[PDB]
């Protein structure tokens, strides 16, 4: 049966800027079957409230989904999304980058 | 210029883990405005813009009595499915709908579609005429020949014709603010050094609505294609739209680079340079 | 608007 691998993006909704509250999102795209499980990180750990996006599809059936969660960029905070899907023989690690 | 309104539904099995999944969303253009999830509490369709928060109970009963008929078709469907396909009972297996339609600048009815896949892959679709259907498999003969007999394309290019758009011209007029807005793209450029001789242009265009724009860049006016990094167009979260654009330039080349942007919330394309 | 009469395949 059909299996497509996600792709990934890691972004800010607004201009990352120090102190000032936004909201760290990671986009899934492109997979088959739906089944996908997503996590944000803060250094390192699961962040606990994170929401997504409703279940829909592409033009070529491929499924995607938005997860978000608020958060305030700090200078030294590190973030991530880990993202864990038929196609991946181990979870995908893609860190956010202020800057992609 | 012109709009669509287009349902998608997909629906999961769960063997030994009871009922399927069934997920409904609902668009106008790029805009989500309804739910229903068969794994919520509610058990019925949910608003998801503000301005179909303003239609009645009559049409939220109305919404929810249709997609948990829905629910329950595509339920019997995979059961179907998989003694077409002489599947187990034991695998998760998928089914996806789509319909819905789109009116031209005028505001008439332009096209109408519906189509369904089985595991990923195109299983039937109702032809661009809307009287005849195509069908993948020789499974999906036996589908195709049910609805020939049923006369389901008649009944399905009423509700494309008719139906189905004089409710997409609804919901623009009562969601115009949202609907027919454009947001134009703020655009800016970021350069981060590879190494000593060669350095990343990004170009970026945020917040914009609709999804659809174009992002290239040109070196001395020819385009540079095969030389481009090309992100897919990303949702903000907040019903706007990202996309970034990025070339390898050598040292002193800066001034050769520039990028282009369309988008329908210009008046006039951008041509911006990193000076 | 959702189509109201849907069918089995």
């Amino acid at each position: 049966m059909i299996q497509r691998t996600p792709k990934i993006q890691v972004y800010s909704r607004h201009p990352a800027e120090n102190g000032k509250s936004n909201f760290l999102n990671c986009y899934v795209s492109g997979f088959h079957p739906s089944d996908i499980e997503v996590d944000l990180l803060k250094n390192g750990e699961r962040i606990e409230k994170v929401e997504h996006s409703d279940l829909s599809f592409s033009k070529d059936w491929s499924f995607y989904l938005l997860y978000y969660t608020e958060f305030t960029p700090t200078e030294k905070d590190e973030y991530a999304c880990r993202v864990n899907h038929v196609t991946l023989s181990q979870p995908k690690i893609v860190k956010w980058d202020r800057d992609m | 210029g012109s709009h669509s309104m287009r349902y998608f539904f997909t629906s999961v099995s769960r063997p030994g883990r009871g009922e399927p999944r069934f997920i409904a969303v609902g668009y106008v253009d790029d805009t989500q405005f309804v739910r229903f999830d068969s794994d919520a509490a509610s058990q019925r369709m949910e608003p998801r813009a503000p301005w179909i928060e303003q239609e009645g109970p009559e049409y939220w009963d109305g919404e929810t009595r249709k997609v948990k008929a829905h629910s329950q078709t595509h339920r019997v469907d995979l059961g179907t499915l998989r003694g077409y396909y002489n599947q187990s009972e034991a695998g998760s297996h998928t089914v996806q709908r789509m319909y819905g339609c789109d009116v031209g600048s005028d505001w008439r009815f332009l096209r109408g579609y519906h189509q369904y896949a089985y595991d990923g892959k195109d299983y039937i679709a109702l032809k661009e005429d809307l009287r005849s259907w195509t069908a993948a498999d020789m499974a999906a003969q036996t589908t195709k020949h049910k609805w020939e007999a049923a006369h389901v394309a008649e009944q399905l290019r009423a509700y494309l014709e008719g139906t189905c758009v004089e409710w997409l011209r609804r919901y623009l007029e009562n969601g115009k603010e949202t609907l027919q807005r454009t947001d134009a793209p703020k655009t800016h450029m970021t350069h981060h050094a590879v190494s000593d001789h060669e350095a990343t242009l990004r170009c970026w265009a945020l917040s914009f609505y609709p999804a659809e724009i174009t992002l290239t860049w040109q070196r001395d006016g020819e385009d540079q294609t095969q030389d481009t990094e090309l992100v897919e167009t990303r949702p903000a979260g907040d019903g706007t739209f990202q996309k970034w654009a990025a070339v390898v330039v050598p040292s002193g080349q800066e001034q050769r680079y520039t990028c282009h942007v369309q988008h329908e919330g210009l008046p006039k394309p951008l041509t911006l340079r990193w000076e | 608007m959702l189509w109201g009469y849907l069918q089995y395949v």
